[PDB]
């Protein structure tokens, strides 16, 4: 699963 | 399932401060405890519908992020929430907020000849704590120069004081606080029992993590070089927030048992067994030591705060009737100090401020309550009759109205 902090 | 419901966070340079994941919508996984994502309302679950007005259902996850990411400017999200407290609170979030327009204002208003310090209390007082953060964060991305330090210059007085106050964080302003009554010589004992006496749990966790953050050492530390005898064990044993959890179910047996070793410890016997009060009082969950209190005046012939002015004297005693007033009734414990800071000659203006600042989104409805069915008249009164000018105002917003 995909993830990324903004 | 959630309806949708539009969050508008505000331009943050170190970032929003929220984890996007997802596998169709992408969701909020995780949450930074006071990024702008948090302040703005952005909770964990969120589903992400929109993104500053554009339909993403459908958009893969790299795409959801670099629309997040491309302006560079505020994020206007439209989220569907895992249907989900500050209800007691007398400050609450102002609707159509915006950050850029009230950090403007206050510009406008810290340059405008002289200072307008009406409209920096109009704005400030009217903003939750949260969104006091996020307009700090816009001053000073917009006049390279930090909030609280352009208004340390341009206030003076009591009205500074609130100010200041209003701009930390609760866990900043109760560190700073603990850490002022500590400092110089001697110790402001009233304002550490007050603090310590008065959190809960998550409330001194916080606390702990940041006095440490902020000072670079523990709090417990700090307590210990400023206390001594059976009042530093009682500070410190309150101050870890280790406090027993509110249970399921209600240990009859325990009440009484817990209420016979209070009243042999002190009413019974000659002296007092200083530590026996300190386990019992702040090892077990305020609903429990509420009977306790209850069941304590089957065995003796005074109750809990009767016993406590026969047994012990001093900082210890201030300490123990200022914990059992806040088992027993927290709010009305708050209305009992903010009458007797203002009741006689002058203000103890400290602790007006301190108790309107730190209960404004807590339970400030109900200490209003309490306050105005013992005394008669509002806590609104009592601060019009005590308080002057915009200090006065300040403290009126906090208040949230009259009765
Ligand atoms: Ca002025
Ligand atoms: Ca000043
Ligand atoms: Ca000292
Ligand atoms: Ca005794
Ligand atoms: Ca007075």
């Amino acid at each position: 699963p995909p993830d990324e902090w903004v | 399932m959630g309806g949708p419901r539009v969050v508008r966070i505000v331009k943050s340079e170190s970032g929003y401060g929220f984890n996007v994941r997802g596998q169709p919508l992408q969701h909020v996984s995780a949450v930074l405890p006071g990024g702008a994502a948090d302040r703005a309302g952005v909770r964990k679950g969120d589903r992400i519908l929109e993104v500053n007005h554009v339909n993403v259902e459908g958009a893969t996850h790299k795409q959801v992020v670099d629309l997040i990411r491309a302006g560079e400017k505020e994020l206007i999200l439209t989220v569907l929430s895992v249907p989900p407290g500050s209800a007691y609170g007398s400050v609450k979030a102002y609707t159509n907020f915006d950050a850029e327009r009230d950090a403007l204002n206050i510009e406008t208003a810290i340059k405008t000849k002289g200072v307008d310090e009406v409209t920096i209390v109009n704005i400030l007082t009217n903003r939750s704590n949260e969104q006091r953060q996020d307009i700090a964060f816009a001053y000073q991305r917009r006049t390279k120069k930090e909030l609280a330090s352009a208004l340390k210059s341009a206030l003076s007085g009591h009205l500074e004081t609130v100010i200041l106050g209003l701009l930390k964080t609760p866990a900043q302003y109760d560190a700073s606080e603990l850490k002022a009554s500590m400092k110089g010589l001697g110790t402001d004992e009233d304002s550490l029992i007050e603090i310590i006496c008065s959190r809960t749990n998550q409330e001194l966790q916080e606390i702990n993590r940041v006095y440490k953050e902020m000072y670079k050492t523990d709090l417990e530390k700090d307590i210990i070089s400023d206390t001594s005898g059976d009042f530093r064990k009682l500070m410190v044993a309150l101050a870890k927030g280790r406090r027993a959890e509110d249970g399921s179910v209600i240990d009859y047996e325990l009440i009484d048992q817990d209420a016979r070793d209070l009243y042999d410890a002190g009413v019974k016997r000659k002296g007092t067994d200083v530590p026996k009060w300190i386990s019992i009082m702040t090892e077990r969950s305020v609903p429990h030591l509420q009977k306790v209190f209850d069941r304590y005046k089957s065995y003796s012939p005074y109750d809990m705060l009767e016993s406590i002015r026969k047994e012990v004297k001093g900082d210890l005693e201030n300490a123990f009737l200022n914990l059992v007033q806040c088992i027993q009734n927290k709010p009305l414990y708050f209305a009992d100090r903010l009458y007797d800071s203002m009741k006689g000659k002058g203000t103890r203006d400290k602790v007006l401020i301190r108790i309107m600042v730190s209960r404004s989104e807590v339970d400030m409805l109900k200490i209003r309550s309490e306050f105005k069915r013992k005394y008669g008249k509002s806590l609104y009164y009592y601060i019009q009759q005590d308080t002057k000018g915009d200090y006065q105002k300040a403290l009126l917003y906090l208040c949230g109205g009259d009765d």
